């Protein structure tokens, strides 16, 4: 009510944390900040038989990828490549 | 069988307009005053205390409620303005405590959270008030409390007007015990120090977490000798994000399921944008706009029902269904009349004979004044209308829309009536008569007292009577100064009025809805 | 109001139980009547009714003849103030 | 076979003592105080309002009262108190409006009757608050209600405190109309003017009664139809007209003047087909074995100095019996059975520092009576400070909880009587005011407040002696009285019985003579509403 | 403290008045036309038939039901001129059955026998009609059950009317099934013969009680057979005198005892004389009369306390006592208007929340005709009572004393609206409308037809229209064939009003007072 909720994630990448702040927009899209810079995303998620694939825009820049979330390790597999993030493990 | 096409409210503004220009200028200028006075409400105590609070390891007290709610579930927020310019020379940024109902593993519950960068948590005269008011929410509405503990203790400064009386911080642990007994689950977190009657409240819980060092009720208290040797807490946490994981176990262990005493539709989303209410209503209470222009942009499909639509025609009355649930209205199109009360009173036994819930949208400028209106008891219409809405068992919710005066305010729900909720636009202004109309009569009575008297009472010497008066009514109805006090549950956007009531109706459901029981009715 | 004194207080004067035709009248402009002397019949609705004297004043005047048609609640007789 | 012959409470003090001596004096004192400042309430408005008053052929609001109850019966009034020196400059007696408890036509009932000489009968916060406490009230002990309405509207200018909130004007409608709902009789007579607002409390009532010429109802008044519509009317034929009365219909009965109109009343609650049924056993009555006055001289007035509180329940119980609970454990405490005027009570009072075994002991004795159907009362004298409580104080915040709750949750008619100090935590384990106790009373020497003066002075000694000794500054003694004279003063005036009974946080202040036959007063009232069974919530073990 | 002194209702009537003389006259004739004509029914089938009953060892039923009651108890006899007149060449004194209340070992019973005399105690088709109107007012007032079972079986020239529909005689089985269900005793003595479904009744009776040789359900049937060997038998009886005695000890076994819901006051009789009821009512329904009079002369100390006296003066409400119990009692006292139906409407209200005995004194002349009060809803306003009246829960009991025309007497608690007892006196007419009305409203219609056709239709042709239908609704409306039919209860003299309803109000407080459930009131 009357503000803008952000959320503060963090996801390892190698060995680096990355910390992402997260902002839930009215029109259902996503504001990102990461360091310095800012991202507009947006997407879904749909089914193609039996694997689930992720359609997103991410500052005007649409792409499709496979989505694989196993254990805490977020598998995007795209043609242009295979990139795998870890999801911090709470102590 | 329910494929019968059925016709719709609303008709489109027209945006060329210069009124419709001028409304949605004016509004507008309102919402964005009311967004960026809660972008400074949301930064509680300021930086200083909140680069302290963090110092400590301690979550900011908004963080924590982020984590404790289902991931990206709607959080509503009650009483933001709680302790606005309350008190003279002292900031007191949403009373010192946040309040509001969310989702947690699947189950509504209402959280108080402690704001211990405001003032260290200590508990302002309208904290405990906001307080008692969220037990008040969470008790009608069977939705399990939990508590935030960080608190410092009551300000001492002000201690006459916070521990006695019955309203007053005893009350808190009285509202406790009784929710225990109704099998209302009571969960407390101690995330901070709580001392004196704060060490009661971890105490008078169903079930009980602690942090390791934070946490005190670190020798004298502290989660090791609660946990391991006093065995006040139930639960031991290493850290903030640890407890919140465990409340949320906590509650998935409650064995509760929602059930649902009312029928259920599939929603559908109005037929008209809800913006355009920023042109449709505008700032100005003098002119007057159709009710049920509001109503169209509300209800799941702008469907609408009226009930008794030629009689009485100053109050709109029908059924329709927001979100899917089953809804009967009542708003004001005008003063009220004998038959306007008639008409209501007829509707809301209605609703409660069908166990509909019931909406109030209050535009009040009075009641009809007349020495014929009087003759026909319009007194007697009037209670006819008050002691109806007094005994309704049927979850009500009140919007104040518009001006809020006099016993209009009593026969369309007010505060006094215990609805469910309350709410109250930015435009609204609510008194015990309008200012004009206070001006005007102490204009008769002093006119009459040189009149009478004998020395004349000039022009000029009305304005240093009708000023002062003007200005008090305007400064005390102002929608802040009513919601600084906690008269209303929250100002909200006129944008925002069908998700407001959407998820308030929504956990008003979580009780079962009553038989009514009415008085005598004077015939 | 026990002494019933209150009786004759509660009304001032006989008022027509309905609108109908006076059949009768008998009281002269100034008669001596006691509580419970017929003062005017009248029928309404071909219902035939019998004002009664309400107190043992004295009749200062009549407000309606023989034959005229009287509205309902409108006053017949006027009692000497005592 | 109640032939038993038993042990009976109480000694015989010491007359002679010089403490005795002392005490007597000191609380005599109080006494008279309280005695003459009444008297002075007693007398409303004034001599010029009440000649005005009666100039218009009303009856003054107490003999109103006198009139209505059954001849002789005892009045119990509440609140008599309200409003002292509340306001700056402005005196309201009694707050506006005389509420309090008597019989007519032999059934207890709540007669709430508006002062018009009292400014005009206006509204002021207090008389809100006050008209509402009597309503809850008489909804607990399902007492009818009578209303003898003349007013003269809501004060403007305190309006925000008067008319928005859901303890404010408005709530007075809401629980006229609950009470209603639950057959408990609401009677209203229009005595006087009702004005704007007040004229639904005639309609919303079951039966109504007003008077032929005094009596005005209207939802506008003269001036507002004069404003609003440019229309002069007089008062009587816009409202209590016989208009109302006849062609309106607002009016069940018509009064020709004050004394018919309280006749008419009392036929009225005769014809409620209602008789009272008692829940709880009954023995006969017997008066206590020592005289009452005698507790002068063994209370006093300094709250330093302590006396058995098996004292005081020697001179109030019959025949000075008294069972004691668990007399050896947790001895701080005092819990037993009696009977006042015939009627079963458990009593439960202080007498020293609340210990985790006296909590115990407490909660242990409520369960005991809420299991029997048992009423509690309570008798309120926590200490503070002196020696002060436990130093580590750690143990007792657990066991005392347990306490608060078990009072909390207690469905069994409860009174409390605040006879001493009332501070901190300690007030709501022993049924304060925010546990709704059926009744609140206190004796002319108590004393209420978060903490004693004198802890809130000592802990702010602490605070900046520390400050300046941390931060290095030095902090001498004289800087300590500039710091604790203040505070002093301020927890002794606003801890005053008069500031508490101002305010509505208390039912009245009672004379320590008169405590025994208020208490049966009380519990009698309570009974008229069956007891209900108690459920208990989570006991932390 | 009951010490108050109070005004009491009533005047002195003038005696030596002409009209007190014609009145008293004219209506002490119908008194006695009434007492003769029940003498004759006293006598049942005749002295032939007679004769033949007791050469036989049996007691004649009236003779029954002396040595059945306590000794010297008043018996509340019911619809003693059920079938007067109604068959064209039969006459059936009484109906062929007796029917009543009297106090058996100190308990209030109903008392249904069979008078054997009258056509050998077949059921006739109002025969049937009067017993389950008996078994009705058992019920509703859980009154046991006392059949004296000496009956030959239906009547088969009539059967269609006594066997098929749900109010057959197949009804009193499912009636006896019922009671028996709620703790209600049905205790039946068989003392004459019973066949075919009159078997039926000792055998669907909780206690049974059958006399040597008379009794039949003898070789076939008999007492010894059923008592030793069929065992339908509980108890063996010697001869009439035997049974009764028998039944009276079955009735002190009962292990019940009454209990009262309503308060109680010392009885008091009223200050003035019943018999002056003579003059003061008559027996001309033209001239109009106060009900206060009336009321003055049945309720205790003739103290009555009025509601709302000045507005709808039309009706008349207030609060009473008869014999002890306190009543609400609602009389006519002219034409009913749109404020009489709502101080009703409200009185009964009150009524039923105090759980106050409501009695309702029937003179009614029509609703108040006009366009005004249809545009002011009279129709609303006149249903506002119908519907109050419907769902009232407390004991009800209505007095005819003048006349019941249309929708006036639904909205006063007619007989289709269960009133506990109705009676009439005997100067009473109902009918759809007054024989007036309706004459002169056909003599609009037909002159209206011939005027509208265009042949001429002249005064003379005016009464061979109205002669007919004024003879008509004069026989039709007459008490005795309200009577003879079973609508009301019975026709007793004015002078034994106060009585009858002491004895009926005593019998109708031996059931408890249930809570009131009201419909929507369409305000
Ligand atoms: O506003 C100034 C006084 C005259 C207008 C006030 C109107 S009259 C109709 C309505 N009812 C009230 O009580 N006030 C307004």
């Amino acid at each position: 009510l009357n503000i803008s909720y952000t959320r503060n994630m963090t996801l390892k990448d190698g060995k680096n944390n990355v910390a992402i702040a997260v902002t839930y927009n009215h029109d259902g899209s996503y504001s990102m900040q990461i360091e310095d810079k800012t991202f507009q995303v947006l997407g879904n998620l749909y089914s193609e038989g039996d694997c689930t694939y992720l359609k997103c825009s991410v500052n005007g820049v649409a792409s499709k990828a496979k989505l694989i979330i196993l254990e805490n390790t977020i598998y995007l597999f795209s043609k242009e490549g295979s990139i795998e993030i870890d999801i911090p493990v709470p102590k | 069988y329910h494929g019968d096409s059925v016709a719709s409210l609303g008709t489109q503004p027209d945006l060329g307009s210069a009124l419709y220009q001028e409304n949605y200028k004016q509004m507008k200028a309102l919402v964005n005053q009311l967004h960026e006075r809660v972008e400074h409400i949301k930064l509680g105590g300021g930086e200083k205390a909140r680069a302290l609070h963090i110092s400590r390891g301690k979550l900011l007290p908004r963080e924590r409620i982020d984590n404790l709610i289902d991931p990206g579930s709607p959080f509503l927020e009650l009483s933001q303005f709680a302790g606005y310019q309350l008190y003279d020379n002292e900031e007191v940024p949403g009373g010192g405590i946040i309040t509001g109902i969310g989702r947690v593993s699947g189950v509504e519950c209402m959280i108080i959270a402690n704001d211990a960068t405001v003032k260290g948590g200590a508990y302002y005269p309208v904290t405990v008030k906001k307080q008692l008011r969220a037990q008040e929410i969470a008790m009608q509405n069977r939705l399990p409390c939990i508590y935030l503990v960080d608190s410092g203790g009551a300000y001492l400064p002000r201690q006459a007007d916070v521990f006695p009386d019955r309203d007053h911080f005893g009350r808190t642990f009285y509202n406790q015990a009784i929710m225990s007994s109704k099998n209302i689950a009571q969960i407390a977190v101690v995330m901070g120090s709580c001392t004196a009657g704060g060490a009661y409240v971890p105490a008078m819980a169903d079930e009980n977490i602690i942090v390791r060092k934070q946490g005190t009720i670190e020798d004298l208290g502290g989660a090791d000798l609660h946990c391991r040797k006093s065995g006040v807490s139930d639960h031991w946490a290493l850290d903030d994000h640890h407890a919140l994981h465990l409340t949320r176990k906590v509650v998935r262990n409650l064995n509760y399921q929602k059930k649902l005493d009312v029928t259920i539709e599939p929603s559908e989303e109005p037929l008209f944008p809800a913006d355009e209410l920023y042109g449709i209503v505008g700032a100005n209470l003098k002119r007057s706009f159709d009710v049920r222009e509001v109503i169209a942009r509300i209800v799941d499909g702008s469907r609408f029902t009226e009930f008794k639509a030629f009689y009485g025609d100053t109050l709109v009355t029908g059924f329709a269904r927001i979100f899917g649930y089953p809804v009967g209205i009542v708003g004001n199109n005008g003063v009220l009349f004998s038959e306007s009360a008639k008409k209501g009173t007829h509707f809301v036994q209605l609703c409660c004979q069908r166990n509909i819930p019931l909406l109030f949208l209050q535009n009040i400028t009075g009641f009809m004044v007349g020495r014929e209106y009087e003759a026909e008891g319009i007194a007697k219409d009037g209670a006819k209308m008050v002691a109806a809405v007094a005994c309704a068992q049927v979850p009500k919710i009140t919007l104040i829309i518009g001006g809020s005066y006099g016993a209009g305010n009593y026969g369309m729900c007010g505060r006094a009536y215990s609805p469910r909720f309350l709410y109250i636009w930015p435009n609204a202004r609510i008194s015990v008569m309008g200012g004009e109309q206070a001006a005007n009569v102490l204009a008769t009575i002093t006119k009459d007292q040189r009149a009478r008297e004998g020395k004349q009472f000039s022009s000029a010497d009305e304005a240093a009577l009708k000023e002062p008066i003007i200005k008090k009514f305007e400064e005390e109805g102002n929608p802040y100064y009513s919601s600084a006090r906690v008269w209303d549950d929250g100002i909200i956007d006129p944008a925002d009025t069908r998700l407001v009531l959407g998820l308030s109706f929504s956990a008003a459901l979580n009780a079962p809805i009553e038989k009514t029981d009415f008085g005598i009715f004077r015939m | 109001y026990l002494s019933s004194v209150s009786s004759q207080e509660t009304q001032g004067g006989p008022l027509a139980p309905m609108t109908g035709t006076i059949e009768k009248v008998f009281v002269k402009a100034g008669d001596k009547v006691k509580a419970g002397d017929s003062l005017m019949v009248m029928i309404a609705m071909k219902m035939e009714h019998t004002i009664k004297s309400p107190k043992d004043g004295t009749v200062k005047k009549v407000f309606y003849r023989e034959g005229a048609q009287a509205n309902r609640h409108t006053p017949l007789v006027e009692f000497e103030e005592e």
